[PDB]
RNA sequence: UCGAGAGGA
């Protein structure tokens, strides 16, 4: 749940990422790289 | 006796250490996996189920009374379902029990093995009484239980052994150890700089000489003097626990032969 | 496409795999529960109504039984629900579903079925647990890997099939894919490894052991080998324990630059009759590789036997290991401070290099490099340099392991090796690219907030100095991770981009097959090609051997050629042969050595513009070499005394045997043009590696043994041809498909003719 | 140097599951993204009230344990009072050739 | 066009496996058996045997793209697979 | 059934034979014992899969001398050393029980 | 949950032990090895039962029912 | 009971570790004879060979006959035993050296041997090298 | 289907519709091959159990619970497993809880410098003994503890197998879904890789033996599925065309039979005839 | 670069060569350029070169671009496979495509060419033709369910 | 019955 609930969709890794997302936490298939967390 | 020479360096109700020399490795090791494994004993099997009003399930908490240590001095004068005649189970090859407690207080209330009720009648075998090495003799912690939380059931143990199922494991743990010194070279010690120093000396190396540089291995030697420190649970005393292995090791090579002699 | 070109079927089954060191190539481990499932419905005959009968007296209640009895007029009587189980009598014809047992051949299937060998029947072998096994090996033609997968069942109905499963995609008999002639699996992971340790001159086993493996070993000839070791001790090697799993006639001899007859480093690999003496067993010979053991085995013995050699070679491996054991840990991948000292002024000595040509192109005095753009050029050195620290420091690191660094042994051996790996796991893990570009200005004119605007440091660009033992740096980690999602990335886009381009060529080709008139047409009848390959053989049996007419000196190849029996420059050693100045002096026999001569001329020159690029290694039919190696061995000929050949008899033997490469059989001249054009290459080389002079001087044979010679190459040749009816651009599809999974773009540019290229060049000489 | 702002700490720039990944900073990257993913089908407990709650599809341990190697985010993820694994025994070595 | 017949005289592994599943086929349903049983109760076998020493009555109509065909008796054919 | 005794094929005065319902336990322990004979000319065990207690075991002897005799006699010789064990601990455990008498 | 009764590595019974495991932790204020140490759990693979468990039980008891 | 064709004292020259550590590789001089060069791999660990040693080397041409291979406990009955360091194995290979010796090859086990002898007219398949000293 | 009953509860909705919500339960005991993941990435499934006694065990008695392969460990870059195993044993005999958060100053040379002073080997080797003879294993092990977890996919939740099921109506075909007696989904590729075997009949076989076979009869005059099939009578008519004695048994898949039906729906008329008009 | 010139020994030997690579492609102008060896001349663009040279030398043009993909990776297969494919690509006397618009744009049997991306259209174009197919192709036996005449069923016993 | 979503290989 703890993840899952900060889970964040994007509609279909760039350095402002950085300290926004875990550059870790993303999921597999085209979804990775898509689905970020916060 | 000319056979295996035995020294105990130490001895306890919990272990035992000792040295056996004057026999090969295979023997040493038989013994070890015989203790191990090959000892009848008695563990609950059958749980019953009165009334479960507490917060764990049913097997959960089967599951653990299955782990708790039981008096198994005589379990020679019990037997195995297998071969008892009596449907389900009796006196001559299980024992009964049974656990009755209610939540009084709101406090907690810690349901422990020593509540556990003997059943069946032991004949006057050593047998069935619950293990305890509790200092407050409490013995092992079942449960615990709400303010007026009910837990009622029944349990029958049998006669089984620890390769059948660990809930029949006697033999807590078995330290074994020979050679302290490597002078057979059955080991190559991995090291950055020198094994000497980045490998620690084990205990052992105090009763035996050091070896010398300027020694031809020789290739003669063999692992005759070993180091096992045997220790049981408290189902049964460690002295117990190898006499009866060595005697079932011992009823094994002995039904080979039986069985040699009926072919 | 749901319905018709796929479809859900019965008789089938999939679960989860698992392994068995203890299992044969073309056995699998069955869960008994899916034998409680599958049965077959075998027809009652005489000669087993007998174990039938009991088999329905069995019931479908027990692992060994039938569930239904089917009589000739359909009655299918169900056992489960009746007691007639105990009742039935079997008739001849009728129909009983038994259930699966052992020995039974099913086929697998590991998804995606990315290819060929995806599809293998093995025999059944029950055992009591929920999930499949599988011998260790079959994984990688499989691409298997058990983390998990799955992989589906099917049972043949009809014995015809059981036969012709039997027959076409039995373990065995696809040993060698023909996709890259070379073998299609080999010894992988532990076995891989622990051989190594094994095979490795200091190695020694105590007798308790040895009594052990042979009886191990499964077809050990049960005889007791001798110790190498008598006086001080009773002991043998594991070299000799592995011979002893090698079956005779074995005569694998591979050279290195190492190889001196003495290989102090025992490098190579030499075995006689299966009796090792040179080289530790490596992944180059027991691996997948077409110059290993295993290809030999396959060609001298055959398939049927090659199963008994992995089990057999299988066994020993893991068994020895058993009594050895083998680890690893962080001291595997740590060095002393000396390593590491010198591998941090490595990475200073670059950092200031890098410091020094930025400063020059502060400077705007770096110039740019020839059609290139200061700017990149100025960082192409920068990488550049950053990739030989990162190189050399991995280098220093390798050069202090020591042997007891296990995975050094792990790589050494080669079982999923990589330099790179201990570099980045000893020494610093290096720079970080995407796009094969350093990391770019995220951020106006930097990358992160902790740098100041418009920096090219190293680090401040994407570089890693620490190892990962020492942890990277949150700047490093960073960095880092950003590289990691773009490999990802290309991880799933290729999961389902190369199954499009798959798909599309699979259809590409589909009517493509081979005919039995040595020809390639379509469903139309359209010619494709009027030689298959241009070559009318099978690439299975096609591997690449020596030319040795290409190369040396225009001197040398006379030398080793041209025998003059009138002149001094030539002369023939009468010794050679049982006639010495008998044939010394003869014309006529010079005029035979004549027409070879210039014959070999023609090909030389021929061969110089067959291959324009002076390579004289190429894919061939028949290993010539291999057959003389067992000519040799085959009588274990005296290479000391004159042999009973004649130059007439080898001069007739070589153009008997170009006359018998009959691979055509219109008598036609053009179908008889088309077959001197098949063969030209391979006769060439024939006559080379079978030149007289070669025949005599270096290959000292019988007249008896040099026609089992040539009786023995046209076997083969004729064994080698290609067979008809082979459905090849399936095959050559699925030749493609595969690679395609591990540029690539530019393939699908190929495939798509997409006249709008993207990168155009030329060439201009 | 003019530093502006300081990261209260830099661990803060991991993630929920990521948390979890000991030593993160010694692994190769994607490595420590599958962890990540497989963090979310690993078993333990979900709330404490599962006798309560009348759901489907539950999985509980029969003996959670507290990570030997914890980390300092732990103590908010309150992962230490509801950890989900045990601290087994592993022995890095061929034995058996399975 | 018996004679002069423009194929190999070698029978292909593909070839080999048919015969040897129709034979397996026909002994299922207990066909008149060629050969003696030397305890080789499984079909497969059976035929696998009767192949090795040559005792099959099968003719193969091979085709061309034609449509043209050769018939070739197992007895013409030979047995390397 | 649990002692299947069959001669072996591909050497004289050999046999393999199979112990049901056993693993290594006995297997090392009798294999030494063999070994450890005059007579014996070969020795070895294994087992076919983990999956089971079953355990063959070969060996080959010298002439006239039968390898069930020759177990017969390894048998005999490893329960009389156990027995010499046994008193031996039997003894050693009661004067040291003398001493932890006083502390267990 | 609750703490386990044996041993995962030794099968030594620990299910009585952690009563005063916690009255030498807080009673007597003492370390965990201390006390482990005091518990006779000389085998770290022991040792690793009772530094690891988290008492849940105690929590779910507090809910009514 | 043996009919060796070969038998001589050989001075070792040098003795290498080669990075093993139960095995050297040996080269060594033939005593009297500079024409035969001796080159061999020895378990020093069992065998303690030092630098300069005279080894008497010979191969057992004829299996010492101690009056499938047979166990061991072959110390009943007496024969060339009195060797210290006896290895069995197979010549590789037969090498002329200038028509004048022979570089014949030995293995035993992967344990090379190499010898230089047209003088020493040793030719077999296998044979025992028997070693004393 | 295996379990018992745990919870049952009744109720209704707002609008009094009773509802009942049934609970039940059962222990999972951990299946060979069923899948752990380490607090690395390192994944796996178990290959096979045993008993105490034959696994490798410590000189101090101590038996491993998992055993893993050391050729996993170096190939995927994955120190930190083994780095926590140093820590984390520490801690044991520490009795210390670890921290493994990163970028901290903590390092392998303090962890192995404790571990030493503990009294054991400080890159984490241990001297085993074989589980069969006891003879000292020839190489060290690294051994110590770690953080596993157990993944939901279960083995006996994969398992799956069917013949002759029940078969989905709309297309005759087997009926798909595990709970509900799923076949398996034969794709394209696997035809494919067995076109390459060659294997035609046991291509014909599964296509045709394993679902969709159906005998239907055909007018020679016309190629057209309109046989009028009397077999109660065993006549036969095309009408239209009228011929009762051009009526042929075929064998053809069933859904390919909607698909002509189909296509005879598109006006099409893909007529089908056993007899090759083209002569040579 | 270096090349493999047999030397006058006899002996191929590394000999240094200056080849000039650019971007583009106009093989017509440079075919012109004098101080040149237009035949030694390549280029990437082989849809170029069969039009400046012709559609069987792109045939070969073809595979050695493609054996060069292939070669990039380091990966090998046999001559054949890469050799059969691209030769299919020119039977049609042009450069065949493997889309919807090349092998798909054929005259084969309709049933072999529905099953590929396109179904439905080409349908229509068989009534349409009154197209009729020979039964000779696989998936057409497929879809029949009779033994496709291939490989093991490539004849009659 | 379809639709969506999660997840695996
Ligand atoms: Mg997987
Ligand atoms: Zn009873
Ligand atoms: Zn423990
Ligand atoms: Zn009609």
């Amino acid at each position: 749940t703890l993840s899952h609930l900060r889970r964040t969709n994007t509609p279909i890794l760039h350095n402002t990422h950085w300290g926004l997302v875990c550059p870790a936490e993303t999921p597999e298939g085209q979804a990775c790289g898509l689905v970020k967390n916060l | 006796e000319e056979g295996p020479q035995v020294k105990i360096r130490e001895a306890s109700k919990d272990n035992v250490d000792f040295i056996l020399s004057n026999v090969d490795l295979a023997m040493a090791n038989s013994l070890r996996r015989v203790m191990i494994a090959e000892i009848p004993t008695l563990a609950i099997d059958s749980v019953e189920v009165e009334t479960n009003t507490t917060v764990l399930a049913d097997e959960f908490i089967a599951h653990r009374l299955g782990l708790i240590p039981l008096q198994s001095m005589d379990i020679e004068q019990l037997e195995y379902s297998r071969d008892c005649f009596c449907e389900d189970h009796c006196d001559k090859c299980s024992v009964v029990l049974t656990l009755q407690a209610f939540g009084e207080s709101e406090s907690t209330t810690n349901v422990y093995s020593k509540d556990l009720v003997i059943v069946s009648n032991l004949m006057g075998r050593n047998i069935g009484h619950p293990i305890i090495q509790d200092k407050e003799g409490n013995g092992v912690l079942i449960c615990k239980l709400r303010k007026g939380q009910e837990l009622k059931l029944t349990c029958v143990a049998k006669k089984g052994i620890a390769k059948e199922h660990a809930k029949w494991g006697p033999a807590a743990a078995i330290e074994f150890e020979y050679d302290p010194w490597n002078k057979l070279k059955h080991t190559d010690y991995w090291y950055e700089q020198d094994s000497a120093k980045e490998w620690p000396q084990s205990k052992n190396c105090e009763y035996e000489d050091p070896p010398n540089e300027g020694d031809p291995f020789d290739y003669k030697a063999q692992a005759d003097t070993f180091y096992m420190n045997v220790e049981s649970v408290g189902s049964i005393p460690v002295d117990q626990v190898v006499v009866r292995g060595i005697d079932t090791l011992q009823k094994k090579v002995a039904s080979i032969l039986l069985a040699l002699t009926q072919m | 496409r749901g319905n018709l070109m796929g479809k859900r079927v019965d008789f089938s089954a999939r679960t989860v795999i698992s392994g068995d060191p203890n299992l044969e190539l073309d056995q699998v481990g069955v869960p008994k529960s899916i034998a409680k499932t599958l049965t077959y419905p075998e027809v009652v005959t005489p000669y087993n109504i007998d174990r039938l009968t009991q088999l329905v007296r069995n019931g479908p209640n027990e692992h060994p039984g039938a569930k239904y009895v089917i009589r000739d007029s359909g009655d299918r009587i169900d056992l489960r629900y009746s007691k007639r189980a105990g009742d039935i009598q079997l008739q001849y014809g009728w129909k009983v579903e038994r259930h699966i047992m052992d020995n039974d051949p099913v086929l697998f299937n590991r998804q995606p079925s990315l290819h060929k060998m995806s599809m293998m029947a093995h025999r059944v072998k029950v055992i009591p647990y929920s999930t499949f096994r599988l011998n260790l090996s079959v994984t990688s033609p499989y691409n298997a890997d058990f983390d998990g997968d799955e992989m589906n069942l099917h049972v043949p109905q009809s014995e015809e099939t059981r036969a012709e499963l039997s027959q076409l995609c039995a373990v065995p008999l696809q040993i060698v894919s023909p996709q890259s002639n070379k073998p299609c699996m080999g010894i992988v992971q532990d076995t891989l490894c622990g051989i190594r340790k094994l095979t490795l001159r200091d190695t020694f086993i105590e007798l308790d052991q040895v009594l052990n493996m042979l009886y191990w070993v499964p077809d050990w000839d049960g005889v007791i080998p001798t110790p190498a070791i008598i006086k001080p001790k009773p002991l043998w090697s594991g070299k000799q324990i592995l011979s002893v799993a090698i079956p005779n006639g074995i005569h694998l001899q591979r050279f290195d630059e190492g190889t001196t007859l003495l290989s102090p480093k025992d490098n190579g690999m030499l075995i006689i009759d299966g009796q090792i003496i040179f080289g530790v067993v490596e992944k180059k010979t027991v691996g997948s590789s077409n110059g290993g053991l295993i290809h030999v085995v396959t060609r001298e013995k055959g398939p049927q036997v090659c199963a008994k050699l992995f089990g057999n070679i299988q066994k020993v491996v893991n068994f020895w290991l058993l009594h050895n054991g083998f680890s690893t840990g962080i001291g595997d991948t740590i060095a002393d401070g000396p390593t590491m000292r010198e591998i941090t002024e490595t990475i200073a000595e670059a950092k200031k290099k890098v410091l020094d040509v930025t400063k020059e192109a502060q400077a705007n005095l770096l110039t740019a490099k020839h059609g290139m753009t200061l700017r990149e050029s100025f960082e192409d050195n920068v990488v550049r340099f950053l990739n030989e620290a990162r190189d050399k420091a991995g280098r220093l690191a390798e050069v202090n392991l020591k042997d007891l660094n296990n995975v050094k042994q792990m790589v050494m051996a080669g079982s999923k090796g990589s330099f790179i790996n201990i570099a980045q796991m000893s020494a610093c893990v290096g720079q970080q690219s995407v796009e094969g570009k350093r990391i770019a200005f995220g951020f106006v004119d930097r990358t992160l907030p902790h740098f100041s605007k418009d920096d090219y440091s190293p680090e401040s660009k994407g570089f890693v100095e620490n190892s990962y033992l020492r942890g990277l740096t949150p700047q490093e980690f960073f960095f880092h991770a950003m590289g990691g999602r773009e490999g990802l990335i290309d991880t799933a886009v290729k999961t389902a981009e190369t199954g499009y381009i798959q798909r599309r060529l699979v259809k590409a080709l589909e009517d493509i097959m081979v005919h039995y008139d040595n020809t390639t047409r379509n469903s139309l009848g359209n010619v494709i090609q009027f030689i298959y390959g241009e070559d009318g053989m099978d690439a299975a049996h096609i591997e690449k051997q020596s030319l040795d007419t290409i190369g040396g000196s225009d001197a040398a190849f006379e030398k080793r050629y041209r025998v003059d029996l009138l002149n001094t420059d030539h002369t023939l050693d009468p010794s050679l042969l049982e006639s010495g100045s008998e044939i010394l002096g003869d014309l006529k026999l010079q005029v035979l050595l004549d027409e070879e001569y210039k014959q070999l001329v023609k090909d030389r020159k021929f061969l110089r513009e067959v291959f324009v690029d002076g390579e004289a290694n190429w894919p061939l039919p028949v290993n010539i070499r291999r057959i003389i190696q067992n000519a040799q061995q085959t009588f274990h000929i005296d290479h000391t005394k004159p042999s009973d050949l004649t130059i007439k008899d080898i001069v007739l033997g070589v153009k008997d045997l170009q006359e018998n490469l009959l691979v055509l059989r219109g008598k036609n001249e053009i179908i008889q043009n088309a077959q001197r054009d098949a063969v030209t290459l391979f006769c060439c080389l024939l006559r080379s590696r079978l030149a007289t002079r070669r025949v005599l001087q270096e290959y000292r044979l019988t007249k008896q043994a040099f026609d089992w010679v040539l009786s023995n190459i046209e076997a083969q040749f004729l064994r080698s041809v290609v067979h008809p009816g082979e459905m090849v651009g399936v095959l050559a599809a699925q030749s493609i498909g595969e690679p395609a999974t591990q540029g690539v773009p530019r393939l699908k540019e190929i495939l798509n003719v997409a006249k709008n290229m993207k990168t155009p060049s030329l060439t201009v000489y | 140097t003019t530093f502006t702002h300081c990261e209260i700490h830099p661990s803060m720039i991991l993630g929920v599951a990521a948390s979890i990944i000991p030593f993160p900073d010694h692994n190769q990257s994607p490595r420590n993204t599958y962890q990540s993913a497989m963090g979310k089908q690993a078993m333990g407990v979900f709330l404490t009230n599962y006798n309560v709650r009348m759901d489907t599809m539950a999985n509980i341990l029969y003996y959670p344990q507290k990570p030997l190697g914890t980390t300092r985010a732990m103590e908010y993820l309150k992962f230490r009072e509801l950890p989900a694994g045990q601290n087994a025994i592993v022995a890095i070595a061929c034995y058996s050739g399975y | 066009p018996k004679d002069q017949r423009a194929t190999t005289p070698y029978m292909t592994k593909y070839e080999r496996a048919r015969i040897l599943g129709t034979r397996a086929l026909q002994i299922s349903m207990n066909a008149p058996v060629f050969v003696d049983l030397e305890g080789e109760t499984d079909p497969l076998r059976i035929a696998m045997k009767e192949l090795a020493e040559k005792k099959i009555p099968l003719v193969i109509r091979r085709y061309l793209p034609d449509g043209s065909f050769e018939d070739w008796s197992v007895e013409e054919l030979i047995v390397d697979l | 059934s649990k002692l299947k005794i069959d001669p072996d094929t591909k050497a004289p005065n050999a046999v393999v034979i199979t112990f049901e319902k056993e693993d290594h336990t006995l297997g090392n322990l009798i294999r030494a014992e063999l070994l450890n004979d005059r007579k014996v000319l070969f020795a070895a065990y294994k087992v076919e899969h983990p999956f089971f207690a079953r355990f063959k075991l070969r060996i080959q002897t010298t002439e006239g001398y039968d390898p069930k005799d020759a177990l017969k006699n390894a048998c005999n010789s490893i329960i009389n050393k156990l027995g010499a064990l046994k008193t031996n601990f039997e003894t050693e455990w009661n004067l040291q029980t003398l001493a932890a008498d006083d502390a267990f | 949950m609750i703490v386990p009764v044996r041993c995962f590595s030794c099968g030594k019974v620990v299910g009585d032990k952690w009563e005063s495991y916690l009255n030498l932790l807080q009673e007597d204020e003492l370390d965990e090895g201390t006390a482990l140490s005091r518990l006779g759990l000389k085998r770290y693979c022991c040792r690793r039962m009772i530094l690891t468990h988290v008492d849940l039980i105690e929590k779910f008891l507090r809910y009514n029912p | 009971m043996s009919n060796t064709l070969f038998d001589d004292i050989f001075q070792v020259s040098e003795v290498d570790p080669g990075r093993y550590n139960k095995v050297c590789r040996i080269e060594a001089a033939s005593t009297t004879q500079d024409q035969c060069k001796l080159t061999l791999d020895i378990n020093v660990e069992l065998f303690p060979v030092a630098a300069q040693d005279s080894l008497t080397v010979t191969i057992a041409s004829s299996l010492n006959l101690e009056d499938s291979w047979r166990p061991p406990q072959a110390g009943d009955r007496s024969l060339a035993d009195d060797y210290d360091y006896v290895m069995y194995g197979t010549a590789y290979k037969f090498e002329e050296v200038s028509k004048d010796l022979i570089a014949v090859y030995y293995s035993f086990g992967g344990l090379l041997m190499r010898l230089e002898g047209n003088l020493n007219n040793l030719k077999q398949e296998n044979a025992y090298l028997l070693i004393r000293r | 289907e295996n379990g018992i009953v745990d919870q049952v509860l009744v109720t209704t909705n707002q609008d009094g519709l009773k509802f009942v919500k049934v609970r039940v339960r059962t222990t999972k005991i951990p299946q060979i091959g069923d899948k752990f993941a380490s607090r690395h990435g390192q994944k796996g499934t178990i290959g096979i159990t045993y008993r105490r006694e034959d696994m490798p065990f410590t000189a101090e008695g101590i038996v491993p619970d998992l055993i893993i392969n050391p050729h996993a460990i170096p190939s995927r870059m994955t120190v930190a497993h083994l780095i926590e195993c140093l820590l984390s044993k520490v801690a044991a005999l520490s009795g210390n809880e670890g921290d493994a958060s990163p970028f901290t100053d903590i390092t392998v040379e303090g962890i192995s410098k404790l571990l030493r002073e503990h009294g054991y080997q400080s890159r984490g080797f241990e001297v085993m003994y074989n589980g069969h003879t006891g003879k000292k294993l020839m190489a060290q092990i690294f051994f110590g503890p770690t953080y596993y977890q157990r993944l939901r996919h279960m083995v006996d939740d994969k398992i799956h197998a069917r013949a002759r099921g029940p078969m989905q109506v709309l297309t005759r075909q087997p009926v798909e879904g595990r709970s509900r007696d799923g076949g398996l989904r034969f794709g394209e590729m696997e035809r494919d890789c067995m076109i390459a075997h060659g294997a035609a009949s046991f291509l014909k076989e599964r296509l045709m033996e394993a679902s969709d076979a159906f005998r239907v009869h055909i007018c020679g005059i016309c190629g057209l599925m309109t046989v009028i099939a009397k077999l109660n009578h065993n006549q036969f008519e095309c009408k239209g065309c009228d011929n009762k004695i051009d009526i042929y048994q075929i064998h053809i898949p069933y859904a390919a039979k909607l698909l002509f039906q189909e296509l005879m729906a598109m006006n099409i008329t893909p007529r089908l005839y056993t007899d090759r008009s083209r002569d040579f | 670069y270096d090349r493999k010139v047999p030397s006058p020994t006899g002996e191929y030997v590394k000999e240094p060569e200056w080849v000039l690579e650019t971007d583009g492609v106009n093989l017509s102008e440079v075919m012109t350029v004098p101080g040149i060896d237009p035949t030694r001349i390549y280029t990437n663009s082989f849809i170029d070169i069969m039009e400046v040279l012709g559609i069987e030398a792109g045939r070969a043009a073809l595979y050695k671009e493609v054996y060069n993909v292939i070669a990039s990776d380091g990966s090998y297969v046999n001559y054949r496979h890469m050799a059969l494919l691209v030769d299919v690509m020119t039977t049609q006397g042009g450069l065949t495509s493997v889309t919807r618009h090349g092998f798909n744009r054929s005259n084969t049997g309709a049933l072999m060419r529905c099953s590929f991306e396109e179904t439905v259209e080409i349908l229509f174009e068989a009534g349409a033709s009154a197209e009729l197919d020979d039964c000779r192709g696989v998936s057409e036996n497929v879809i029949l369910g009779q033994m496709a005449p291939i490989g093991t069923g490539a004849f009659d016993v």
